[PDB]
């Protein structure tokens, strides 16, 4: 239970003590052995040099099968049974860090909602990982292991697709996203703004409504017509973070199993802009 | 000791003079072109120095021309002996030319690189041998494929640029690949290599496109997926982007040179250059299976690649680095020679 | 930790130590079933040749 | 009025011009110089886009209607109205709009007793918006880089804009504001979280305080913001995440011109290597 | 094909239009869920109360202290304190006019809320927010300068007095209100004072010398309730309006 | 008074800074002459010609 | 001002407006510099003939 | 501000004034580096001729 | 005053800030002088010819 000054000026300042637990533990052992499954894949794919792994760190990943294999529950090691034990460790290890907030919540007598706000980003992270492949039958549609190579995947995941711009589930996430920073921006002011008058204890506010959370009310009634209570903008806030991960499962779900081009689904639907031909005369040399 | 207060004043003034500090760091900022339509943001981006640099490159200075002596006279079939490609041009032509590659392929080594110092006649080197399949691969592709290189047309300097190996030339393995025992694969990926212009992405899709047909085309032509279509390809979309890279960098564009982003599929809104980069695949395909590939036995040890390889083509080696090779320059004008077979 | 050194549970809490072992245990199993699986010569649900070569 | 402890807060002072004229309510809006500016730039630049839309001649739906800027060849000068001015005006207009709406926060926050933190942090909003509306075009020359007035257009505009770098994932400043705004979620997730658990323990729990607040972190991760330092660490994300997105789209262009995964070539090729 | 229900619809507009169901509901939940605090509306001319429908109003939820006691929200309380301020003519969205002192009055920012009339406790059970100078185990971090000593300066650029002691929050570690000593006694709070410790001096600029001798007090000097912080947090903030004007 | 000075604080601060400015303007002023001297600023009716 | 009007620091603060003063000047004095330096003929770091057309 | 100004010093405080002056004279001096460095003639590490046109 | 320093501890450091400034701007005329030496800086009509 060390001290810190520069947290401490920001927040507090404890840091600790940490309470793991048997999840806890069991979660570390099996992350553990997904990190270095993941990270000695990266330094062999350097050929063990600590100085091209320095170099190339953000390149290097451990990477899903290939088509090839389709959804084979273990494909040879080094062409992708790597990476699916590496995915199998971590969301054990996931899975278990969840069960050990759900139990954190519970000794302390607290409500369980950051454990199923957790169950919302493991949706998706299922989704991107195991249950959209399965689907598909191929580990290959998995995002690998690495800095750039899963913005790689993501990129080539939108092109894939048609432009995931229009997927309306991508749409919905990116308005959940902006509106999640929005929304904690907002709260955050406000609440820095009623600092003054004892604002920052929420919770005491909620069960006893002072001037801070009144003027705190009243400066967005004002504002745009509407407010919310103490608690209520937490709700507002919980579910806002909660659907961004929602819809990003939802939106992975439907590429490829129900849609296969966004772009043209939009056009389908009357959602894609139609802009002027400025270029007249081009066709397809292939038809 | 006391602390204390931030001026924020004086701060304020040092954040204006860091701006300053950026400004004069990065950037006169680049010149804008504008190719399709308003608000699409369709058009190239280039830093104005850099490509007045490239255009007064020395590699982009066509060499001067000498004028063409008038084709009628004794042909070089008959006053030289092994000229089995050049056979139908006269002879102060077929000097013209033997001059023309001499300042395209090998101004440092001058004559003797293709020939025998003490005997023209004689087949000795394997530059000569490469060469007249170098002649015959430049007319074969100003003949058949006006469809790309016309009207500027392609000669020894296209590639060349004087001097003997091209500057982005290709082989199967050209990234090394990473990996020991049972750990490491990198899948032809995952490296900072320049192929991917510096990314994580397939570094080794030239063999895949430029040597083999394989599809490039990974969006499906329908909104929903087919019963017998693919509904995957997430990893297939990352070897046609690596692909586009490559032809990015080859050119010198970025990717709305040819596409609207809003679909990389329908050709209907893309510019009229996709067609001739379309072109520019096949012939460049066309190329390395028909004279570069079928070179390897005349070639030595030192020119191979890591597979054991002829050195191949791709976008970049004619081109180096800009949207026409030299910028347009006409180049075969002077050289009806290298336009057709005889 | 032997047969006669019963004195270990005085300074190790029985409970958290079998969890933690049983933990340790399932990971160690389920990464080698992995890694035979992950190999030709081993994969039994695959059923390769033997001689793998 | 409105609310059942409104009354003794509805007040006058707060303005920004000094006078009495404007402070006045109108339902549960306040209304002052900067709120009639508001209407009167969000009514002149609504009713320009229906213009855009009406005259469009394809006929588009409301996902479809796009009010595009000039074209790159008329610079930074003036444009038909029909070829890129009225996507001029409502620049315009939306600027003195939002500028108004930040200032009225200001009278309401005046008028509250309160910290001006949220107009503040509304600031960086206008200057995101500003930065890829105006000091970008200017920065490039032409307002014809700014990104068309539709619902979908723009993410037609985002997309080329983000392909002319030939991989924007790439970029550095944009990694950033990635990371700043996927940890905003994540941190307005755990402290909404927290605070629903703390209000809403459960049955036969009471109503737990600061004390289990900063235990659950200090148990989960190993530290403990507090509940006031959450709530700075939270705008300090969000505005964060702005300020990196308006670096990352003020270097691209104006600053690197070329394909931005070779940026990364001062780390591969560093001095050291 | 097959994600398709006919040529026209599929299998994702339908999950999206599911999905637009479900968003709605929630919002429709969050929504009641903003009306727990303030609800129903009341007229600006008569102070009539106005008819919401039971669906837009959630039933009341009971919030179990940790000290004891039960709030529930709704609860039918309506803040009912006669106001200390006019208006000429009962105009919808007139604002007011305080008839005496805005500050001592508590009108506009300067208007505090009825709370619990007992002091905030800990888990343990003991209070909250207490003078450094009665706990032991509370002292403060010697990289931060130390606020007891220093001048207090209000807005007017005028010495009120100085730092007697500091109030810190026993459950969060955190100075709370400062113990103002004016040349008797005044809690400042501490979001409303800057400090400078090159001069050692703390600035109030939200009050006058005027001000500061009608800051509220606590009833006990060791002891302060939640009541009691409102009202002296509310005037402060009301001092930003009603004090340098 | 709206700021804390006496009008001798004042006096004596508004004559530094007068002279400030004024040295700060002649030497900018200097600083336009050596620069017309290096190339002259307002075109002709036939521009930089 | 003028050399006169000594009491405008009655009315103004004399430090935060030099420190504005000082913003506003450098400020000033880098986009003049910056347009100086982006126009051919004044930008005497590049050296081009001063007659430029 | 000259050698007489000894005053000013009572209206800036040296402790928290000099190191913002000092970051700013540090930055200037960077800023002018890199204009330097960023013309041919001036650019001294590339050591381009003197007389650039 | 408002810094709270003396008067005459405000007067050593100004003495001792001037002496350091003084220093500072010579050593920047001789780096000044020494870069003309090395390349003139403002260009004639011809330009860098
Ligand atoms: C299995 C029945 C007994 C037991 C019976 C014995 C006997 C007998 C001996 C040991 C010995 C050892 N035991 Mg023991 N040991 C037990 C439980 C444990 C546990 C545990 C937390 O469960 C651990 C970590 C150990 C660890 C160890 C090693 C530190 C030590 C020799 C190392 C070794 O052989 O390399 C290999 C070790 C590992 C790979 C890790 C340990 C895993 C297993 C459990 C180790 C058992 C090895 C032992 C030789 C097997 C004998 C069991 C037969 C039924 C006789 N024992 C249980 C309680 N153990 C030897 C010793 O100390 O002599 C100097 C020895 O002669
Ligand atoms: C360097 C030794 C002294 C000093 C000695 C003098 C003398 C002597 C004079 C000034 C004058 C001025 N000083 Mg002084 N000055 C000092 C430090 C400063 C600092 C600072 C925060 O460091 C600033 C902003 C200034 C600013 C100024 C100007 C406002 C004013 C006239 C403007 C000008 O000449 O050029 C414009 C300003 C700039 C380009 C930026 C200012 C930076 C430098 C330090 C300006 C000083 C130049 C000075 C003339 C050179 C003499 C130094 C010799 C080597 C001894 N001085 C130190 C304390 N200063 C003049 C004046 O008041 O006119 C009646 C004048 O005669
Ligand atoms: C420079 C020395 C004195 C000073 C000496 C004088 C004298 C003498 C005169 C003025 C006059 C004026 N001064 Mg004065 N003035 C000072 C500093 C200021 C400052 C400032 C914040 O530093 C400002 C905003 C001004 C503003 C003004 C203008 C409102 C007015 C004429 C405007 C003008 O000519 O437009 C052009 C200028 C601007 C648009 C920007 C203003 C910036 C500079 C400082 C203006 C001063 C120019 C002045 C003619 C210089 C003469 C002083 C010589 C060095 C002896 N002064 C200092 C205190 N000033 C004139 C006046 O009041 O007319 C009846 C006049 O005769
Ligand atoms: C609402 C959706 C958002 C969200 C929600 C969310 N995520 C969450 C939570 C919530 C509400 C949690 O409660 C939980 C958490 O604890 O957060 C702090 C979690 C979590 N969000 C995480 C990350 C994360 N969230 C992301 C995103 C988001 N999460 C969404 C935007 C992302 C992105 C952008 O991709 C990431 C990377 C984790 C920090 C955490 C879950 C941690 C976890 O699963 O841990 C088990 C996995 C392991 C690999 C274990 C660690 C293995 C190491 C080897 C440990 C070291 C062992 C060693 C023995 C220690 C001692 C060493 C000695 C030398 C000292
Ligand atoms: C800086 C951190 C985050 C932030 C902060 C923030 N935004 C804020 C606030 C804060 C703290 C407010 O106080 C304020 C508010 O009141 O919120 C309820 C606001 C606000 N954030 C808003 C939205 C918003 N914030 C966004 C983002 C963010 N806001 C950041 C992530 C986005 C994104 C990413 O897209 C949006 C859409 C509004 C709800 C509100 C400001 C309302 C406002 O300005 O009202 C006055 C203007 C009008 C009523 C309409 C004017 C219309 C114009 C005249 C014409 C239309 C022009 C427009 C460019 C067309 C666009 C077409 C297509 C591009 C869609
Ligand atoms: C002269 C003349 C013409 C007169 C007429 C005057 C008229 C007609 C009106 C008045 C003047 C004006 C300018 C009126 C404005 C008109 C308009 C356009 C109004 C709407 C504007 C607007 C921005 C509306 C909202 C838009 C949206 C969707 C915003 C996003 C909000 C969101 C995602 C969730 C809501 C969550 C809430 C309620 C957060 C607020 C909130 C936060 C953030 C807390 O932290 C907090 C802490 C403690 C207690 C309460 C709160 C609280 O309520
Ligand atoms: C040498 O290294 C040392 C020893 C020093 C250790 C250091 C390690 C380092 C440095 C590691 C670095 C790792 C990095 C940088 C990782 C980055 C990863 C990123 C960015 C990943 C991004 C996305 C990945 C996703 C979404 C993956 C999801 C995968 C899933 C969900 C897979 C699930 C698989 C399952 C459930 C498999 C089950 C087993 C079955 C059932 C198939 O068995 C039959
Ligand atoms: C490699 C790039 C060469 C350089 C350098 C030079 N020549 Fe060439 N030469 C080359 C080829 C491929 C051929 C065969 C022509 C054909 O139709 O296949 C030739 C041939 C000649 C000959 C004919 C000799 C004979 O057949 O007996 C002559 C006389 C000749 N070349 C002259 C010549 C001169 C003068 C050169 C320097 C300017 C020169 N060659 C360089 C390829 C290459
Ligand atoms: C002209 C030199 C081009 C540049 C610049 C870019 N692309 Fe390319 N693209 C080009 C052609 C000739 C083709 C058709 C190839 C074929 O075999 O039909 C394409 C196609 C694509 C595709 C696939 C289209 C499909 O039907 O699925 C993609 C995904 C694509 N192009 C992407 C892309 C990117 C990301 C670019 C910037 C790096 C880019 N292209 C530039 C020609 C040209
Ligand atoms: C040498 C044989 C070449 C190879 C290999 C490639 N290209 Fe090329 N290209 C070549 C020439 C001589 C020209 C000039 C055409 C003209 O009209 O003068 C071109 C031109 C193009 C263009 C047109 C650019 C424009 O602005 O219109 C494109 C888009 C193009 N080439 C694409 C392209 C690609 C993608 C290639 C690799 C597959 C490629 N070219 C190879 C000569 C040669
Ligand atoms: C564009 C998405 C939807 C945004 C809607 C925001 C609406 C905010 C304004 C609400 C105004 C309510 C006015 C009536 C309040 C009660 C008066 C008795
Ligand atoms: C309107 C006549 C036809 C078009 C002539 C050219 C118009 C564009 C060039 C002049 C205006 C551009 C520069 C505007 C600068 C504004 C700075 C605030
Ligand atoms: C940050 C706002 C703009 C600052 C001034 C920009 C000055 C350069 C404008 C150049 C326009 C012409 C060249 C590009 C076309
Ligand atoms: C037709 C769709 C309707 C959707 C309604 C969604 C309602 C969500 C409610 C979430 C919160 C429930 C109450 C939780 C209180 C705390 C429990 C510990
Ligand atoms: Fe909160
Ligand atoms: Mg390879
Ligand atoms: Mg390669
Ligand atoms: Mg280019
Ligand atoms: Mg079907």
């Amino acid at each position: 239970s060390t001290l810190s000054y520069w947290l401490g000026k920001i927040g507090d300042a404890q840091i600790g003590p940490i309470y793991l637990g048997a999840t806890g533990i069991a979660s570390l052992i099996f992350g553990f052995v997904a990190i270095e499954i993941i990270g000695l894949n990266m330094l062999a794919s350097v050929d063990w040099n600590p100085v091209e792994f320095l170099r190339q760190f953000p390149w290097l990943a451990l990477e899903p099968p290939g088509p090839e294999h389709g959804l084979r529950a273990m494909p040879p090691l080094n062409e992708g049974g790597w990476w699916v034990m590496a995915g199998f460790f971590l969301t054990a290890s996931i899975l278990l860090w969840w069960v050990r907030t759900w139990q954190r919540a519970k000794d302390l007598g607290m409500g369980t909602h950051i454990a199923w706000a957790f169950a919302s980003a493991i949706f998706f992270y299922l989704v991107l990982g195991f249950i959209r492949p399965v689907m598909l039958g191929s580990w290959s549609e998995a995002p690998p292991f690495g800095i750039f190579p899963h913005l790689d995947w993501t990129a080539a995941f939108s092109i894939r697709y048609g432009n995931l711009y229009y997927n309306p589930f991508h749409m919905l996430s990116i308005a959940f996203l902006y509106g999640s920073a929005l929304i904690f921006a907002m709260h955050g002011a406000t609440i820095l703004s009623v600092s003054r008058l004892g604002g920052d204890r929420e919770v005491e506010q909620i069960t006893d409504r002072g001037t801070a959370a009144e003027r705190a009310a009243l400066f967005w009634r004002w504002t745009m017509g509407f407010n919310a209570t103490m608690e209520s903008i937490h709700r507002w806030g919980w579910w806002c973070a909660v659907f961004v991960t929602l819809t990003a499962g939802l939106g992975i779900l439907l590429s490829g199993t129900v849609v296969d081009n966004w772009y043209l689904w939009a056009v389908k639907h009357g959602v894609a802009p139609t802009y002027p031909d400025v270029f007249p005369g081009v066709t397809d040399p292939a038809a | 000791s006391p602390r204390a207060p931030v001026w924020v004043g004086g701060w304020f003034v040092v954040g204006l003079i860091t701006i300053g500090l950026l400004t004069v760091m990065m950037g006169p900022a680049g010149t804008y072109t504008q190719s399709g339509y308003r608000g699409l943001m369709m058009g190239e981006v280039d830093m104005a120095d850099e490509l007045a640099d490239d255009m007064a490159a020395p590699k982009n200075q066509v060499p001067a021309a000498s004028e063409r002596f008038p084709d009628e006279g004794p042909l070089a079939g008959e006053v030289y002996v092994n000229v089995p490609v050049l056979a139908h041009l006269s002879a102060d032509n077929f000097n013209r030319l033997m001059v023309a590659i001499t300042e395209w392929v090998s101004p440092e080594e001058g004559c003797n690189y293709c020939h025998d110092p003490d005997d023209l006649t004689a087949e000795r080197p394997y530059t000569k041998i490469v060469s007249r399949r170098m002649l015959e691969m430049v007319m074969y592709l100003n003949s058949q494929w006006g469809d790309h290189v016309a009207p500027s047309g392609v000669t020894c300097w296209t590639c060349h640029r004087g001097n003997p190996v091209p500057e982005n030339i290709w082989f199967k393995n050209d990234d090394a690949d990473g990996g020991s025992g049972a750990l490491g694969n990198t899948f032809g990926q995952n490296a900072a290599s320049w192929d991917a212009g510096l990314s994580a992405l397939p570094n080794d899709v030239m063999e895949a496109y430029l040597l083999d047909d394989q599809n490039l085309r990974i969006t499906p032509t329908n909104d929903l997926p087919m019963n017998g279509v693919t509904q995957i390809g997430t990893k297939q979309a990352e070897w046609t982007y690596g692909m586009m890279f490559h032809i990015s960098k080859g050119l010198g564009v970025n990717c709305t040179y040819c596409h609207n982003s809003q679909s990389f599929r329908v050709w209907e809104m893309s510019p009229p250059a996709r067609v001739t980069a379309w072109h520019g695949i096949q012939m460049t395909r066309a190329i390395n299976v028909d004279f570069l590939d079928p070179l390897q036995p005349e070639y030595p040890a030192n020119r191979l690649g890591p597979e054991g390889d002829a050195p191949k083509a791709n976008c970049a080696t004619c081109h180096q680095g800009a949207f026409k090779p030299m910028y347009g320059e006409n180049v075969i004008d002077d050289y009806p020679s290298l336009a057709a077979p005889g | 930790m032997t047969f006669s050194t019963h004195k270990v549970w005085l300074m190790f809490d029985p409970r958290s130590t079998l969890v933690a072992l049983a933990a340790f245990l399932v990971v160690l199993a389920l990464l080698i079933h992995f890694l035979c699986l992950g190999h030709d010569r081993f994969n039994w649900l695959e059923g390769n040749p033997a001689a793998t070569k | 009025a409105m609310l059942s402890f409104e009354r003794k807060y509805r007040v006058r002072g707060g303005s920004l011009i000094g006078g009495d004229l404007f402070d006045f309510w109108v339902g549960p809006f306040y209304v002052g110089f900067f709120g009639v500016t508001t209407l009167f730039f969000t009514f002149v630049g609504v009713a320009l886009i229906a213009y855009g839309w009406v005259m469009d001649p394809s006929d588009p739906t409301v996902w479809q209607l796009s009010i595009a800027p000039p074209d790159l060849s008329y610079g930074l000068g003036f444009a038909p109205l029909m070829e890129g001015g009225l996507w001029q005006i409502i620049t315009i207009c939306a600027v003195g709009a939002f500028v108004s709406w930040a200032l009225r926060e200001v009278e309401i926050c005046r008028k509250l007793g309160i910290g001006f933190h949220v107009p503040f942090a509304f600031s960086f909003a206008i200057a995101a918006y500003v930065a890829l509306t105006v000091v970008r075009p200017m920065l490039l020359g032409a307002w014809g880089h700014g990104f068309p007035y539709g619902i979908m257009s723009h993410l037609d505009w985002v997309s080329n804009v983000g392909y002319q770098f030939l991989h924007f994932h790439y970029n550095p400043g944009h990694m950033l504001g990635i990371t700043f705004f996927f940890t905003t979620a994540l941190a307005l997730a755990m402290h909404g979280g927290l605070i629903l658990s703390a209000a809403n323990p459960g049955k036969g729990e009471k109503v737990k305080g600061p004390e289990h607040e900063n235990t659950f972190f200090r148990d989960t991760v190993g530290y403990s913001i507090g509940t006031l330092g959450i709530h700075r660490l939270g705008l300090i994300l969000a505005l964060s995440a702005v300020f990196w997105s308006i670096v990352c789209m003020l270097i691209s262009g104006p600053v690197w011109t070329k394909g931005w995964p070779e940026w990364w070539n001062w780390w591969y090729e560093l001095p050291i290597w | 094909m097959i994600g398709d229900f006919s040529s026209y619809m599929d299998v994702a507009q339908i999950v999206l239009y599911a999905f637009w169901i479900f968003l709605f509901g929630v919002i429709f939940y969050l929504r009641r869920e903003d009306r727990r605090e303030g609800y129903p509306l009341e007229r600006d001319t008569d102070g009539k109360i106005m008819s919401i429908g039971p669906w837009n109003l959630p039933a009341p939820k009971i919030f179990y202290k940790p000290q004891g006691g039960t709030y529930s929200a709704p609860n039918a309380a309506r803040d009912t304190r006669a106001i200390k301020a006019t208006r000429v003519g009962n105009f919808p969205g007139a604002p007011l006019d305080p008839t005496g002192d805005p500050l001592v009055d508590g009108v506009g920012p300067a208007a505090y809320a009825e709370r619990a009339d007992t002091p905030d406790k800990t888990l343990e059970g003991r209070t909250r927010i207490v003078p450094l100078r009665t706990d032991a185990d509370l002292w403060l971090a010697p990289e931060d300068p130390d606020p007891r000593g220093m001048a207090v300066v209000a807005g007017c650029r005028t010495t009120v007095g100085a730092v007697s002691d500091v109030w810190v929050d026993r459950a969060e570690n955190i100075i709370r209100y400062l113990e103002v000593s004016l040349g008797k006694t005044v809690l400042v709070p501490m979001p409303m004072a800057v400090f400078n410790d090159l001069t050692r001096t703390v600035t109030v600029k939200s009050m006058d010398a005027k001000s500061f001798a009608n800051v509220p007090t606590p009833k006990s000097a060791e002891q302060i309730t939640l009541r009691e912080e409102d009202r002296i947090q509310a005037y402060y903030a009301g001092g930003t309006l009603y004090a340098n004007k | 008074s709206s700021t804390g000075l006496t009008e001798a604080e004042a006096k004596e601060f508004h004559a530094v800074y007068s002279q400030s400015a004024a040295g700060f303007l002649a030497v900018c002023a200097v600083a336009h002459v050596l620069a017309w001297m290096w190339r002259p600023f307002w075109p002709g009716a036939e521009g930089w010609v």
